[PDB]
RNA sequence: UAAUUGCGAUAACGAACGAGACCUUAACCUACUAAAUAGUGGUGCUAGCAUUUGCUGGUUAUCCACUUCUUAGAGGGACUAUCGGUUUCAAGCCGAUGGAAGUUUGAGGCAAUAACAGGUCUGUGAUGCCCUUAGACGUUCUGGGCCGCACGCGCGCUACACUGACGGAGCCAGCGAGUCUAACCUUGGCCGAGAGGUCUUGGUAAUCUUGUGAAACUCCGUCGUGCUGGGGAUAGAGCAUUGUAAUUAUUGCUCUUCAACGAGGAAUUCCUAGUAAGCGCAAGUCAUCAGCUUGCGUUGAUUACGUCCCUGCCCUUUGUACACACC
C-alpha cells in the first residue's frame, strides 16, 4: 500500500446530510508546497495529520 | 497541621504532626487500604515528593462518608493536602512551592478537590437525565 | 514489635486465627455445622464444612477488636449479603442470628469476648492477648 | 496433583436408585440429577456420608455411593433434620419422608388427584390445567407448548 | 452565552455616565464603588452590573463609545 | 538503593519507584513510542501512572479526551457490555493481567505493544452515509481502534474458556503484530476494503 | 465430563514435557491445548508449581499467570 | 443557680435569630454564664405528590417543602430572671420550651 | 445570544408582560459567631503489643483547649476576571492562565398572551341541569368481583453466564421516617436452621433505631464450559407473620420440582459527565403486600462538542381555491 500522510492547514466546515463529515485543506507531508481538500469523518483540528490511502482525489461537498 | 480531603461524598481528616514517618490511614498502615489494586493511588502522594524523604512527620488521616474509590481519593488528596499544610507553615514557603509544584504537574485531585456533585434526580425517569420509555401505540 | 490486629489486614490475620482456634482443639461447634447456610440470603452451606465456623469466629472476635461493643443484630447486617429472589430485584438479608450468637457465646466461653455494660459483647484483656499474638505471629510469619 | 492413574478403577456413567447417574460430575452435583435431591439434600447428605466432595461420583467407591443410598432413604435415622425434608406429615400418617425415587413424580399425582377427588379448587385448577398458586392469567403463560 | 441584558447594559450606562471621575478600570474596586452609588438588590446583579462597567472603562481608554 | 525507612514500614519494592527510570508499578513507560507519525498528540504514553484509574475529567472539552492515558482509555472501553458498567476496578485488573501475559509471551513492552496494536487498528479509510469514502481523523482512529479491540476480546472472551484478560492478550498481540487473525485487524481491512468500493 | 476430568495418565508425561513450546501457562492454557480440564487444570498448576517447572508472575484469583523456568 | 436549656423550633428563619439573639443579649445584660445558640440541622418536611387531581396527562410531580429550624441554649440563671428572659420571647411563629 | 439576548438599524417614541433578573439547592471559605444533641487533640483512669514511652485501642458526668471535619446564622467569593486572537463597528465569540467553580458555574422552583369542546361531576359539604330518593341509585352488613384466560398491546423485573454463579472473608453511603393516649422506629440478651418468637432497652429524635456494618464492588477459594453449580418459571409438602378473616395460594422461610431463555426481525426508546448504565437504600401508598413511583447515595464508561437527512420547533419571504384551517 503506497505511503503518503498529510496535515490540516485549515478546518473548512461541517458536510454530509447530518454534518458529520468535515472538509479539511490538507497539505502533504512530503512535497509541502501543494494542497488539497478531504473530506474526514471524526474529529479533526488544526495541524492535525491525516493518513490517505488514496493521494489525490478532491472531496466535494456532500449532499 | 489539619487538613482534609474529598471527592464525591467521603471526607478523610489528615493530622500532620512531628514524628518519625508513620503514615496511617484509619488507625492501619498505609499498605493496608485495600481496594488492592488503589493502593499506589494513596502511595502516589509519597512516591512523588520524595519516596522516604520524611522522618519528621506522622500522618494520622480518618476516612469516612463515601465509598471505596471515594474513600481513597479523598486520603490520597488529605495527605498530600497535609505534607503541603505542614510545610507552608513550619518548613519553608520555597520547598511547599516546590512540593506543590510535584503534586500539581502531577495532579489527579491532590490538591484541588474534585468539584463533581451528583446531579438531582428528576421525576419522569431514573437518573438526572434519563426518562421512561416512551410509548406511542 | 508493637504489633496489633491493626497491622494485618482482612485475610492473613484472618485465616491464621481461624488456623490457631482450629488447632486449639476447642471445637464450640453446635452440631448445626454442615447443616446450616449462614443466612436466608444464601443459597448453599459453607463451602468449608469443617473451617467456616472457625473463619466466622476470628472474622467475629477481629470485628470486636477493631471497634466497641458488637451485638448479635448488627452481627447479622453484617453478614448477610443480597439474595436471589427469584425474578424479582436483589435486597439486603441479614445472616443466621443463631450462628451469630452462638459463635459470640463460644468467644465468651473461651475468654475472647465479654459483656459489656452497655449491651453486646466487647473485646476482652486475654482477647487482646490473643488477637495481638497472633497478629505479630502472622507478621513475623509473612512479610 | 498426585498419582491418579486408576487405569481400571474409574467409572463412567452409572447406576443409582433407578437413576441413571454421571460419574464425571462432582459427586455432590452429580447425585443432584436423581428427582428429590438437589444442591442442599446432596451436599448434606454427601457429609453426613463421609464422604469427599472434593472427587468426581465416578471414583467415589462402590460402598460409599449404598451408605449415600441408605441416608437418602432414611434421612430422619442419620440426623437430618425434619425441616430438611421435602414431605413432612405427608397427608395420611404424619411421619416425614423425602420421596427419593421415581417416585417424588407419584407423590404429586397422588396429592394431585386426592385435590381432584375432594373437588378443592386447587385440584380443579390442576384438572383444568391453569396456575393454581392465584397468578394473574390474563397476561402470562400463554402458550405452554 | 454571557450576552449583558438591558437592566445591567443602562445601569452601568448611568454608572459611567455619572460616575466617570470616580472608579477605576478595574472590577474589584468598580464593585465595592457601586455597592455605595447605586441600590441593586442582589449580589449577582451588582457583580454583573460592576463587571460591564469595568469593560465600559477599558473600551472608554481606548477610544468613546457610542452613547 | 537508598532504601531508608521511617516507622511505617513500605516495602522497597515501591521505595524504588522513581528514584531510578520511572516506569509503571511493573512496565516502562520511557521506552514506548509510537509506531507513526499520525497518532502522536493522540496516544498519551508519557506521562506516567501508576495505575490505569486517574479518574479525571476527560468529557467536558472536545479533544480533552486525548490526554487521557491510552492504558485508561483501555481500561474505559472494557467498562461495557451493560452489565460490566462500572467495575473500573475489575478492568483494570483485567488490565493488569492482560499487561502481564503480553510481557509473559513476547514481552516487547506490554505498553509498547498495546500501542502499536491501536496504531495498527485505527481504520485509515471510512465510508459516510450519503457510500461515499471519507478520509477518518487520527482521534477517531485510536477510538475506533481501541473499540474494535476491547470488542473484539468481549466476543472472544464471551461463551469460552479462556479468560477476557487473555482474550485482550491475544488480541492485542496479533493486531500489534499486524496479523489477519485478530477481530480488530480484520475489521479494519473489512472497512478499508468497502471504502474503496465506495470512492 | 466432555473432556480430560480425571484420568489424564494416558500420555501422563504432557504435564512434565509441556514447559516447552509456550512461554504462558495458565488454566485457560492447560484446557485448551488438549491436556487437562478446568476442574483440575487448576490444582494441575498448583501442584506443579509447588514442585516444578512454572514460577509465577500475578497468582490471582480467577486467573493464572506463570512461565517457564529459565 | 439552676440550669436550663431553651429550645427555640420555627419555620421562619428570621425571626427564630430574632428570638435567639434576644436570648443571648438579655443574658449578657444580665451576667450569666451561656453555652452558645446550638443550631441542629433544618429538617426539611419535603413532601412529594401529583399536579393532576385525576390521572391524565403528563407524570408531573411537585415536592412541597416545610423547612423547620431549630435551636438550643443552654445556660444558668435564678428563678426570676429566668422567667422574665422566656416570658421576653413571646415572637409569634416561634414555639420555645425551657427544660430544667 | 439560551433567549423579542443584545449591538445596532430605523416612522417611530416611550412602555408593560414573558426571557433574564429572582428564589431554592450543589459546589469553596485552614475567614466571623457557636456547639456531652458534631468533632478533634491531652490530661486524668487505662485492657493489648512493645517496654525508653511509642502504635492501636476503651474510658458517653473523665478532665482542659480548639473548631480542620460536621452543623447553621451573618457574610465573602465569579463579574466569562487577566492576558492573546477574532470579529464590519460593537454586541460577543474562541484559546490560555488564575480560580473551588468560567455550559446562564451545575440542578431545579417560578414562568407571558391566546387557546383545547384535552382530563377530572370517581378529591371536594365546588357545582347548574337531568335522574333517583324507602322494594333507594342513600347507607350499612354478609358473601363474591375488580385478579377471572383461546388471544393482541404498553411500562417493567429476572436472565441467557467465567467481565460469571456459588462459599467464605473484606466491610464503604446519602436522602429520610419513627409511639402518649399507645403501640411507631427498634438496639441489646436469650430461643429458633430459617422466617420468626421472647425478655428488656433507647428514642417525640444532629441524642436512639443508625456508622442505617446497603448492594454492586474487593480478596481468597469451589465450579469449568456443558440449558452446567447459568436461569428460576411452574408445582408438592411443611414452618411462621399480618389480619375478624389468607381458599382464588398476602407475605416471609425450609426442602423438593428445575420450564422458556443459547443475546432477541421489522420496528422502537432514553441519553452528552459525576451524565448513561450498573447497584442498592429511604420515603409514598402500608395491618400485611413492590417487580411501582418519588428521592438518595455507591461504582462509573464509550461517543459528540456537530448538523438539518429524518421527526419537529422559532423567525422571515413566498403560494394558497385552506379558516371545521392539509386529518
Ligand atoms: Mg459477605
Ligand atoms: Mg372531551
Ligand atoms: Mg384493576
Ligand atoms: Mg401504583
Ligand atoms: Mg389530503
Amino acid at each position: 500500500t503506497p505511503v503518503t500522510l498529510a496535515k490540516v492547514i485549515k478546518v473548512l466546515g461541517r458536510t454530509g446530510s447530518r454534518g458529520g463529515v468535515t472538509q479539511v485543506r490538507v497539505e502533504f507531508l512530503e512535497d509541502t508546497s501543494r494542497t488539497i481538500v478531504r473530506n474526514v469523518k471524526g474529529p479533526v483540528r488544526e495541524n492535525d495529520i491525516l493518513v490517505l490511502m488514496e493521494s489525490e482525489r478532491e472531496a466535494r461537498r456532500l449532499r | 497541621v489539619q487538613t482534609f480531603g474529598k471527592k464525591k461524598s467521603a471526607t478523610a481528616v489528615a493530622h500532620v504532626k512531628a514524628g518519625k514517618g508513620l503514615i496511617k490511614v484509619n488507625g492501619s498502615p498505609i499498605t493496608l487500604v485495600e481496594p488492592e489494586i488503589l493502593r499506589f493511588k494513596v502511595y502516589e502522594p509519597l512516591l512523588l515528593v520524595g519516596l522516604d524523604k520524611f522522618s519528621n512527620i506522622d500522618i494520622r488521616v480518618r476516612v469516612t462518608g463515601g465509598g471505596h474509590v471515594s474513600q481513597v481519593y479523598a486520603i490520597r488528596q488529605a495527605i498530600a493536602k497535609g505534607l503541603v499544610a505542614y510545610h507552608q507553615k513550619y518548613v519553608d514557603e520555597q520547598s511547599k512551592n516546590e512540593l506543590k509544584k510535584a503534586f500539581t504537574s502531577y495532579d489527579r485531585t491532590l490538591l484541588i478537590a474534585d468539584s463533581r456533585r451528583p446531579e438531582p434526580k428528576k421525576f419522569g425517569g431514573k437518573g438526572a437525565r434519563s426518562r421512561f420509555q416512551k410509548s406511542y401505540r | 514489635p508493637g504489633v496489633s490486629v491493626r497491622d494485618v489486614a482482612a485475610q492473613d490475620f484472618i485465616n491464621a486465627y481461624a488456623s490457631f482456634l482450629q488447632r486449639q482443639g476447642k471445637l464450640e461447634v453446635p452440631g448445626y455445622v454442615d447443616i446450616v447456610k449462614t443466612s436466608s440470603g444464601n443459597e448453599m452451606p459453607p463451602q468449608d464444612a469443617e473451617g467456616w465456623f472457625y473463619k466466622r469466629a476470628a472474622s467475629v472476635a477481629r470485628h470486636i477488636y477493631m471497634r466497641k461493643q458488637v451485638g448479635v443484630g448488627k452481627l447479622n447486617k453484617l453478614y448477610g449479603g443480597a439474595k436471589s429472589r427469584g425474578v424479582r430485584p436483589y435486597k439486603h438479608i441479614d445472616a443466621s442470628g443463631s450462628i451469630n450468637r452462638k459463635v459470640l457465646q463460644a468467644l465468651e466461653k473461651i475468654g475472647i469476648v465479654e459483656i459489656s455494660p452497655k449491651g453486646g459483647r466487647r473485646i476482652s484483656e486475654n482477647g487482646q492477648r490473643d488477637l495481638d499474638r497472633i497478629a505479630a505471629q502472622t507478621l513475623e510469619e509473612d512479610e | 496433583s498426585l498419582v491418579v492413574q486408576e487405569q481400571g478403577s474409574f467409572q463412567h456413567i452409572l447406576r443409582l436408585l433407578n437413576t441413571n447417574v454421571d460419574g464425571n460430575i462432582k459427586i455432590v452435583y452429580a447425585l443432584t440429577t436423581i428427582k428429590g435431591v438437589g444442591r442442599r439434600y446432596s451436599n448434606l447428605v454427601c457429609k453426613k456420608a463421609d464422604v469427599d466432595l472434593h472427587k468426581r461420583a465416578g471414583e467415589l467407591t462402590q460402598e460409599e455411593l449404598e451408605r449415600i443410598v441408605q441416608i437418602m432413604q432414611n434421612p430422619t435415622h442419620y440426623k437430618i433434620p425434619a425441616w430438611f425434608l421435602n414431605r413432612q406429615n405427608d397427608i395420611t400418617d404424619g411421619k416425614d419422608y423425602h420421596t427419593l425415587a421415581n417416585n417424588v413424580e407419584s407423590k404429586l399425582r397422588d396429592d394431585l388427584e386426592r385435590l381432584k377427588k375432594i373437588r378443592a379448587h386447587r385440584g380443579i385448577r390442576h384438572f383444568w390445567g391453569l396456575r393454581v398458586r392465584g397468578q394473574h392469567t390474563k397476561t402470562t403463560g400463554r402458550r405452554r407448548a | 452565552g454571557r450576552v449583558r441584558t438591558k437592566t445591567v447594559k443602562r445601569a452601568s450606562k448611568a454608572l459611567i455616565e455619572r460616575y466617570y471621575p470616580k472608579l477605576t478600570l478595574d472590577f474589584q474596586t468598580n464593585k465595592r464603588l457601586c455597592d455605595e452609588i447605586a441600590t441593586i438588590q442582589s449580589k449577582r446583579l451588582r457583580n454583573k452590573i460592576a463587571g460591564y462597567t469595568t469593560h465600559l472603562m477599558k473600551r472608554i481608554q481606548k477610544g468613546p463609545v457610542r452613547g | 538503593f537508598t532504601p531508608v525507612v521511617l516507622a511505617t514500614p513500605i516495602p522497597e519494592e515501591v521505595q524504588q519507584a522513581q528514584t531510578e527510570i520511572k516506569l509503571f508499578n511493573k512496565w516502562s513507560f520511557e521506552e514506548v513510542e509510537v509506531k507513526d507519525a499520525s497518532l502522536v498528540d493522540y496516544v498519551q504514553v508519557r506521562q506516567p501512572i501508576f495505575v490505569a484509574h486517574t479518574a479525571g475529567r476527560y468529557a467536558n472539552k472536545r479533544f480533552r479526551k486525548a490526554q487521557c492515558p491510552i492504558i485508561e482509555r483501555l481500561t474505559n472501553s472494557l467498562m461495557m457490555n451493560g452489565r460490566n458498567n462500572g467495575k473500573k476496578l475489575k478492568a483494570v485488573r483485567i488490565i493488569k493481567h492482560t499487561l502481564d501475559i503480553i510481557n509473559v509471551l513476547t514481552d516487547q513492552n506490554p505498553i509498547q505493544v498495546v500501542v502499536d496494536a491501536i496504531t495498527n487498528t485505527g481504520p485509515r479509510e471510512d465510508t459516510t452515509r450519503v457510500r461515499q469514502a471519507v478520509d477518518v481523523s487520527p482521534l477517531r482512529r485510536v477510538n475506533q481502534a481501541i473499540a474494535l479491540l476491547t470488542i473484539g476480546a468481549r466476543e472472544a472472551a464471551f461463551r469460552n474458556i479462556k479468560t477476557i484478560a487473555e482474550t485482550l492478550a491475544e488480541e492485542l498481540i496479533n493486531a500489534a503484530k499486524g496479523s489477519s487473525t485478530s477481530y480488530a485487524i480484520k475489521k479494519k481491512d473489512e472497512l478499508e476494503r468497502v471504502a474503496k468500493s465506495n470512492r | 465430563a466432555q473432556h480430560a476430568v480425571i484420568l489424564d495418565q494416558e500420555k501422563y508425561d504432557r504435564i512434565l514435557k509441556e514447559v516447552p513450546t509456550y512461554r504462558y501457562v495458565s488454566v485457560s492454557v492447560l484446557v485448551d491445548r488438549l491436556k487437562i480440564g478446568g476442574s483440575l487444570a487448576r490444582i494441575a498448576l498448583r501442584h506443579l508449581e509447588k514442585e516444578g517447572i512454572i514460577k509465577p508472575i500475578s497468582k490471582h484469583s480467577k486467573q493464572a499467570i506463570y512461565t517457564r523456568a529459565t | 443557680i439552676i440550669k436550663i436549656r431553651i429550645t427555640l423550633t420555627s419555620t421562619k428563619v428570621k425571626q427564630l435569630e430574632n428570638v435567639s439573639s434576644n436570648i443571648v443579649k438579655n443574658a449578657e445584660q444580665h451576667n450569666l454564664v451561656k453555652k452558645g445558640p446550638v443550631r441542629l440541622p433544618t429538617k426539611v418536611l419535603k413532601i412529594s405528590t401529583r399536579k393532576t387531581p385525576n390521572g391524565e396527562g403528563s407524570k408531573t410531580w411537585e415536592t412541597y417543602e416545610m423547612r423547620i429550624h431549630k435551636r438550643y441554649i443552654d445556660l444558668e440563671a435564678p428563678v426570676q430572671i429566668v422567667k422574665r428572659i422566656t416570658q421576653i420571647t413571646i415572637e409569634p411563629g416561634v414555639d420555645v420550651e425551657v427544660v430544667v
